[PDB]
């Protein structure tokens, strides 16, 4: 396997996991903060 | 008194003139010739301020004022209350600045090092000799030269700016500030840089050159070394003193007009659309 | 090989001051004239010590030395 | 904006302020630059009655690298000379002294050296600092002129011996010492020559300090492969020396 | 002559010195590749690189980049996109703070919310650097007195952007962007509040930057005048006296009466160099707050001069004379 | 897309995870600034004219 | 989620602990400035003009 | 186990508890507070 | 082969294949972007 | 056309997914200050605007 | 709440213990200053004004 | 049994409840002095 | 609260000391100089308006 | 035992015990000197 850090394709597949978890939690605050700007203040 | 080291290095010979006449120390003090002729002139000289002082009617430092000659009295000698005093005081101070030069070089002479420092302050005369001698006589009246006070030889340098109406744009007192802040900016750097050498925290062990090169390296990717930064503060500050005499002696005598008009060369060269 | 540098340097200088003075004929003032002459010093001096220079002695010495570099190169 | 008293605002108060504070870092510094060659004497070596206006500072210590101990100022001095031939010329103080002998192999003067530590000065690694080229691994003349195997001449105009190696600093990567073989006609064996004293011409490599004839009692090392600091002292004063000592004309004065 | 030692007679080259290291392992964030330029090696050393590579470092030069560009792309868009006339005027531009009218709120982006912007982008890069000189030392295991001394320069920095904007209750109290624009800026400041020539910080600043040049020209030819000596060594000269530290120290003390020592010059150095932003600081703060016209208060103070004579050229000559008509 | 998981093995995880919080917080610094020097966005503003 | 803990395998606590107090001192002075600078929002000037 | 400080799964379980029992509490307060400008003084 | 990178054939076939499927994304967005401004606004 | 994987047998990955990411930022950022920087497509002044 | 003892594990007393001093006095001051450039909160003024 | 400083887990407890005590003493000084200014002069 | 002589286990009574008078003795100035500029408070001044 | 200064427990028993003698010292002049003040000229 090729790989340039010293990680193993298991703890790069664990580290992706709680990763990707917290990319959607910010990014479902941010869908929540937009929508509720738009409502009080339309752009577009 | 001498220092603990002192006593082998107090020996006899080197003079430029006056043999053993002289040879002799006051003090820490050397004296030889032009440790003679330095006292005289010196002397003289502020004997004098302090005589037009009392005469002028206020002793308080901040307000002596001794000024040169009106402009209508051109290159000739002024009543010595209207100006005269102030000629006088500066043939004594250029023969006091060449003593002390010419003493140094005795000095340097007995110690058998390299005659670096005459050389040096030899720029700072040449600035003062511009501004005194120089300037006024290529204008054509000693008028033109500074007065001797302390808050009065401002007034002359913020008037003599304000003659040309915007003096930052004088080219050569650009190239002038950028060589005066340059050489703080590196004295500030070596200093700094040998006293963390030579004091490290507390337990631990002093350092040496390879130290020093590795942290400059790593810090902007180059290192000037430990000869190289010598050699470039003392370029740096003889650069700065010899463009500043260059900015003054081009404001008058070449240039009458506004510094800013001067770079309408560059704004309508033929190149320009 | 100082000693070419610092020719070449020289003539780069002394084109600098025939540029002003061309275009002066031409109809330009000194100080126009004097920053085009300063540039032409500064970009052919330059280029003739590093190319004129460079171009330094070695016969059959430049050769055996350029086919071991392409020695080097093939195992690199 | 209003004042506290009279004139007094808060422009003075911040004037004020920096004078004391001046005041105080004027006190330090000056302080702090006694760590050496006090406390004063006289002509005598006896200590002087006026010692002057500032105390001297505390103690610090100095923890040197390869073990070489720890250093603590202001204390004894260790670099001062034992027996200097010198006579006074007065029977006060302020007046100069004479070499009872030869100054230049006595060592007084522009030819004084200092009793430094008999080691050489060392690098990063424990290596001693200055080597001979021929022993340097990767080492070469990048620019410049060549200086090995030309002659050397002396400042009368003689023709002394000639370049054999060049010494060099490794760390800084800079010559330091010049090795000149000497002819059979002006002394034995290798002598070495600081750079600052050299000037390289394109047939020849010129000394003005020193004569020909002085080229035998410039002091020798005691390994051919390293150099201390005292005798690193002892060379270079020698040859300063001769900027004054060469000829009768150089200490007379030249009006 | 005798050889001066300005310009090296014979260089030598050898393997590349890729530095020192401890237990901290400096070695791993360091670039690899060196150059030579045999140029600069006339005067000091021949080696380029290589470099250390933190994220503080990183950091700073991202953000004083972005700065860069916001300034460079708003001054080629005031001029319409002209290449041959944005090189032309380029002395002449800048991007200018906003206007007094918007106090210290938030100001439209044409009048000096882009001026905010590239300004919080330049205060992050300033304090970054400075971390990264902080880090360094304490890696290298050295003192402190780099970042000091650069702390000092950028106590004057902040007052001039930061703080006197905000005890002022501006934004346009800040200094623009550009080479002339920020000379003009330096000209109508002092002429607006009196004259600087009279404020007593300044005068203190002044004399503290005479004294670091005058100590430059001092040092740096001494320092070349003993090393026929091994004066340019300086550390062993610290830990073991020499006879180069004797002979520096007998010249100045046989020249003016007092003399220093091979470690405490640096001192001297450090300390005036360090003294100019903080003395200049500390009076330009004062500007406005407190004092609104230096010469009443100097007059007020009593140390501003009187003089007898007249104004006007009619007191002293006549205009058909001045013609040689 | 779903093999996205390799850029840890060529990529740092510390590295990205000091870059991306430094690049987050100023870009989300800049926009409130924007929606700031604007009349209709300033909600600062609007609170004292809804008075 | 519930595996966030691992932030502490990756980052050194105190260098995050020194940085999140400098950074959470500096944007409260930065907020409770900005309000200052308001009109309807000073409460000092509020105070003065209540009475 | 991938560790790059030094510490390991049990002592990163033990400090992540305590820190996320201080943020709690500090962002307990701040809620707080808020409620209280907004009654008092509110924007939107 | 040549190789001045030391992977081999099949190491770049499969880093390219991967990052392929990301740049089709980030085009794909950035097209449905585009269209929505141009009916918001047109600049042809 | 299918033989462009060869790239990564020249170029380190490493070091031009570091260059692409700056250099896609970058061009983002000034589309988006050039259009702020027209009358027309100035979105924020649009709203104000209209209505 | 019953494990924060463990901050001296991290941090050394002899520095924050610094820090800390200086930080409140600092505060305490700007915070007394604040409140005597108002106009209704400047307790010297209103004697003059009680008188 | 994890430490950065060199301290012990004892020696802790114990800075920790003398620095509670002076950090409650200096709490209830402030409140004291809070609700005598708010008396004398109120801002809310 | 009964062990706070534990201070001196932590930091130095000689720089403790000298940094203590420096303080106290600026504070105490600074006060007096405060009240001096004041109208109401002004001792100087009220002795030559009640004579 | 804990000592970052190099003193004892007793000694640094001994040196508070004396500092506090002062302070209260001190602080019984300050609070006379205070008191006095307000009686001639009241601030609250
Ligand atoms: C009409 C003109 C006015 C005048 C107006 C002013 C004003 C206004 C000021 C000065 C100030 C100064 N004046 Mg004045 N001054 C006048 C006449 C003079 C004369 C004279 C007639 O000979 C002299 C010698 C001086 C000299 C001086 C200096 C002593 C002083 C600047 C201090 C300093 O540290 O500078 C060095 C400069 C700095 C330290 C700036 C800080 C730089 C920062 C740290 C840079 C950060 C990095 C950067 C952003 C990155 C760049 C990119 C890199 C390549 C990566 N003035 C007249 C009276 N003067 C200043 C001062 O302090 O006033 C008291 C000041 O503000
Ligand atoms: C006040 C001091 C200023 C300074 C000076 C400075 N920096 C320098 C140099 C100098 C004199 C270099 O010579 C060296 C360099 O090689 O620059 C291209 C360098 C450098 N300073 C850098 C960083 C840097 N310096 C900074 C600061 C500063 N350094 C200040 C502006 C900063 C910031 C923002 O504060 C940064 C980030 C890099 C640009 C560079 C790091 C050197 C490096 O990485 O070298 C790698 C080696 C190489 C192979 C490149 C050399 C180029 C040639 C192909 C080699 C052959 C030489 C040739 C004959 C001559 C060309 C060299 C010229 C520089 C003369
Ligand atoms: C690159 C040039 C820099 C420089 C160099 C320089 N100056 C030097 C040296 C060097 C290398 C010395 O070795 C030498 C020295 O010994 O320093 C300790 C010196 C020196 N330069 C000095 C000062 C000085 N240098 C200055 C600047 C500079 N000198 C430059 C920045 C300045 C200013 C204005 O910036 C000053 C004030 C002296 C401290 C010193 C030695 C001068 C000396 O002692 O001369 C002998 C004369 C007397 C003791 C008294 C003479 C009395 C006169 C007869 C009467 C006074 C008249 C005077 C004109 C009145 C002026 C009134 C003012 C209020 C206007
Ligand atoms: C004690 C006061 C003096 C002083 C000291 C001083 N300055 C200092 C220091 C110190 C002690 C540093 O340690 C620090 C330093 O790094 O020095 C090498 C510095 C420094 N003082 C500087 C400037 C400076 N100092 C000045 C003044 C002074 N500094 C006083 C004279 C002045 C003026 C106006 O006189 C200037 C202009 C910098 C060189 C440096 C601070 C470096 C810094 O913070 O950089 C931030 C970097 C960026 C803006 C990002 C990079 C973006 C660039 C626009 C382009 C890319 C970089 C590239 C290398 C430059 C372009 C060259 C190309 C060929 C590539
Ligand atoms: C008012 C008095 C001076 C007269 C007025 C006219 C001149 C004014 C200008 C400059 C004064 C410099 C005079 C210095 C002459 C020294 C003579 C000398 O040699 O004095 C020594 C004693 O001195 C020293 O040891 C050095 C003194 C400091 C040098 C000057 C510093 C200039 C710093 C800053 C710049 C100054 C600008 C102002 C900033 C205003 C700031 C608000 C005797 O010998 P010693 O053996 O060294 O004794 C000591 C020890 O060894 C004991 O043993
Ligand atoms: C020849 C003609 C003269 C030219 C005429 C022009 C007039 C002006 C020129 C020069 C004035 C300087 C004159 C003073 C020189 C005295 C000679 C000297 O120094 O003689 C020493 C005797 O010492 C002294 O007489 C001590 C002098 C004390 C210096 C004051 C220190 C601070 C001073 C300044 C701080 C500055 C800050 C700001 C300032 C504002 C605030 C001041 C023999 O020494 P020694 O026997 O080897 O040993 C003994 C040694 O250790 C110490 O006692
Ligand atoms: C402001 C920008 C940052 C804001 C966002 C920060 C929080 C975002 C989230 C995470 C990153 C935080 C750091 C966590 C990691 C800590 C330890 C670590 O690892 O990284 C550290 C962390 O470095 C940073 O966080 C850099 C931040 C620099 C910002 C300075 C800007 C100026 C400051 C203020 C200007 C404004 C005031 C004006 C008014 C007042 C007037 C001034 C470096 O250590 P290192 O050892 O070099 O790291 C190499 C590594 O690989 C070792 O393994
Ligand atoms: C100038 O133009 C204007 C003003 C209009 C603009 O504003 C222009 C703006 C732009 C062009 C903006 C562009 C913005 C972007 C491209 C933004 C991109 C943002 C993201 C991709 C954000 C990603 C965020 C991800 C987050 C928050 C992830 C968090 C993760 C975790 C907290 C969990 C991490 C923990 C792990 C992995 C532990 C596991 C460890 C082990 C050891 C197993
Ligand atoms: C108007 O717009 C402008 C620009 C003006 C803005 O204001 C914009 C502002 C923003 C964009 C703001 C953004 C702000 C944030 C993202 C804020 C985030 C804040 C946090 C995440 C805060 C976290 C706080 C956490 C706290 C306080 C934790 C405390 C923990 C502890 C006290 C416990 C310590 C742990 C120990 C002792 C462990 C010991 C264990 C051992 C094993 C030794
Ligand atoms: C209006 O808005 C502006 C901007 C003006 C503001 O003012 C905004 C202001 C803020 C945002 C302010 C924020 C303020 C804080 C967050 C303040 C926090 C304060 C504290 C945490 C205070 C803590 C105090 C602790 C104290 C006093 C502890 C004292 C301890 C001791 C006195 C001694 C105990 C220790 C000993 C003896 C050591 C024992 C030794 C052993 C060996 C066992
Ligand atoms: C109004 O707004 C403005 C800004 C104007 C203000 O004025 C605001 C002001 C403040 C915010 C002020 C705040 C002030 C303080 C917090 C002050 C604190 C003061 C103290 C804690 C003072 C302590 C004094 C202690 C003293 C005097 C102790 C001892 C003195 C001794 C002489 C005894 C010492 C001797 C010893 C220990 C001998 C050694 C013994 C051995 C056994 C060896
Ligand atoms: C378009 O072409 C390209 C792409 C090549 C370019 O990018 C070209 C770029 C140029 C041609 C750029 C030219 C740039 C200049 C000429 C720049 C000149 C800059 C100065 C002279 C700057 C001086 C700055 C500052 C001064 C004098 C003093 C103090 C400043 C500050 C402290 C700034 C800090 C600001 C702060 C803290 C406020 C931030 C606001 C907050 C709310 C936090
Ligand atoms: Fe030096």
């Amino acid at each position: 396997d090729l790989s340039f850090t010293g990680l193993t394709d298991e703890q790069a597949q664990e580290l992706h996991s709680v990763y990707m978890s917290g990319l959607w939690l910010f990014s479902a605050v941010a869908v929540v903060a937009h929508l509720a700007t738009f409502i009080w203040r339309p752009w577009f | 008194a001498l220092l603990s080291f002192e006593r082998k290095y107090r020996v006899r010979g080197g003079t430029l003139i006056g043999g053993d006449l002289f040879d002799f120390w006051v003090g820490p003090f050397y004296v030889g010739f032009f440790g003679v002729t330095t006292a005289f002139f010196a002397l003289l000289g502020t004997i004098l301020i302090f005589w037009g002082a009392s005469q002028q009617g206020t002793f308080n430092p901040w307000l002596i004022n001794i000024a040169p000659p009106d402009l209508s009295y051109g290159l000739g000698m002024a009543p010595l209350m209207e100006g005269g005093l102030w000629q006088i005081i500066t043939i004594c101070a250029i023969g006091a600045f060449v003593s002390w030069a010419l003493r140094e070089v005795e000095i340097c002479r007995k110690l058998g090092m390299g005659y670096h420092v005459p050389f040096a302050f030899s720029v700072a005369i040449f600035a003062y000799v511009t501004l005194v001698v120089f300037r006024p006589l290529l204008m054509g009246a000693w008028g033109h030269g500074f007065p001797y006070g302390i808050w009065s030889h401002l007034d002359w340098v913020s008037n003599t700016g304000y003659a040309y109406l915007h003096f930052h744009y004088n080219p050569a007192h650009m190239l002038a500030v950028t060589f005066f802040f340059t050489t703080t900016l590196a004295l500030a750097l070596h200093g700094a840089l040998v006293l963390s050498a030579a004091n490290p925290p507390k337990g631990e062990e002093v350092k040496g050159p390879d130290n020093e090169d590795t942290f400059f390296r790593d810090f902007i990717g180059y290192s000037i070394g430990t000869l190289g930064i010598h050699r470039v503060g003392l370029l740096l500050a003889l650069n700065a003193g010899f463009w500043s005499a260059v900015c003054i002696i081009i404001s008058g005598p070449v240039w009458t007009k506004g510094w800013p008009e001067w770079w309408n060369w560059w704004l309508e060269m033929p190149i320009w659309p | 090989d100082m000693t070419c540098t610092i020719t070449c340097w020289g003539i780069g200088v002394l084109l600098g001051i025939m540029t002003t003075v061309g275009l002066m004929v031409v109809g330009w003032s000194f100080l126009q004239g004097a920053f085009m002459g300063v540039l032409a010093w500064l970009i052919v001096g330059g280029v003739l010590a590093v190319a004129v220079c460079g171009k330094d002695n070695a016969e059959q010495i430049r050769a055996e030395m350029a086919a071991a570099r392409e020695r080097v190169r093939g195992a690199t | 904006e209003e004042t506290f008293f009279g004139n007094f605002d808060l422009a003075s108060l911040s004037l004020w302020l920096f004078y004391g504070f001046f005041a105080l870092l004027i006190y330090y510094l000056q302080t702090e630059n006694m760590r050496e060659g006090y406390p004063l004497e006289d002509e005598d070596g006896n200590t002087a009655a006026n010692q002057g206006p500032f105390p001297l500072p505390k103690e610090k210590t100095f923890k040197l690298q390869h073990g070489r101990g720890e250093l603590t100022l202001p204390g004894e001095d260790v670099q001062r000379r034992d027996n200097l031939a010198l006579r006074k010329t007065a029977h006060g103080n302020g007046f100069p002294m004479e070499p009872t002998g030869d100054p230049m192999l006595d060592g007084v003067g522009p030819a004084s050296w200092s009793k430094r530590r008999d080691v050489p000065e060392l690098d990063a690694h424990g290596h001693p600092k200055i080597v001979p080229m021929s022993a340097a691994e990767g080492f070469g003349v990048s620019a410049g002129t060549d200086p090995r195997g030309l002659p050397v001449m002396a400042g009368d105009g003689e023709i002394v011996g000639l370049v054999s190696d060049m010494w060099i600093d490794e760390a800084e990567q800079l010559v330091r010492y010049l090795e000149l073989e000497l002819d059979p006609e002006w002394g034995d064996g290798k002598r070495l020559v600081q750079r600052q004293m050299v000037r390289i011409k394109s047939d020849r490599v010129k000394v003005r300090s020193i004569y020909g004839k002085h080229f035998k009692n410039v002091p020798k090392t005691k390994s051919p492969n390293q150099v201390t600091l005292l005798e690193e002292d002892k060379i270079m004063a020698y040859y300063a020396g001769g900027t004054l000592y060469a000829d009768e004309s150089r200490l007379e004065p030249q009006l | 002559p005798e050889y001066q030692n300005i310009f090296t007679q014979v260089q030598v080259q050898g393997p590349a010195e890729l530095g020192v290291d401890n237990e901290n392992n400096l070695t791993e964030e360091r670039t690899t590749g060196t150059g030579f330029s045999q140029l600069i090696g006339w005067i000091g050393n021949a080696q380029l690189g290589p470099i250390y590579l933190g994220w503080f470092g990183i950091i700073s030069l991202v953000t004083g980049t972005l700065w860069f560009n916001i300034v460079g792309f708003n001054m080629l868009s005031q001029v319409g996109y002209s290449i041959p006339e944005f090189i032309r005027q380029l002395f002449w531009l800048a991007l200018e703070p906003p206007s007094p009218e918007y106090g210290l709120r938030m100001p439209p982006l044409d009048d000096g919310g882009w001026f905010i912007i590239a300004s919080f982008f330049l205060l992050v890069s300033v304090i970054s650097w400075w971390l990264r000189t902080y880090q360094l030392a304490e890696m290298h295991k050295m003192g402190k007195h780099v970042a000091w001394a650069f702390a000092a320069a950028i106590w004057l920095f902040l007052v001039l952007g930061l703080f006197r904007p905000i005890l002022m209750g501006s934004w346009s109290e800040a200094v623009p962007y550009g080479i002339f624009p920020h000379l003009d800026w330096t000209t109508a400041f002092s002429i607006r509040y009196g004259n600087l020539y009279y404020n007593p910080f300044h005068a203190l600043s002044i004399v503290f930057l005479y004294g670091s040049v005058l100590l430059f020209a001092m040092h740096g030819a001494t320092i070349l005048a003993v090393t026929r000596f091994g004066g340019d060594r300086e550390l062993e000269q610290i830990y073991d006296r020499g006879t180069a530290s004797e002979r520096a120290g007998l010249f100045w003390r046989w020249t003016m009466g007092f003399n220093a020592t091979m470690e405490g010059i640096h001192r001297w150095a450090w300390w005036f160099a360090v003294l100019t932003p903080i003395t200049g600081g500390i009076g330009i703060l004062l500007t406005g707050t407190v004092v609104d016209n230096w010469f009443l208060w100097a007059v007020e103070h009593n140390f501003a001069p009187d003089y007898t004579q007249d104004y006007g050229y009619e007191a002293y000559t006549t205009y058909d004379g001045f013609l040689g008509r | 897309m779903s093999k996205f998981y390799k850029i840890w093995l060529i990529f740092d995880p510390r590295r990205v995870f000091v870059a991306q919080g430094v690049f987050l917080f100023l870009l989300a610094a800049m926009i409130h600034l924007v929606l700031l020097s604007t009349e209709h966005f300033n909600w600062f503003e609007l609170a004292a004219a809804n008075a």
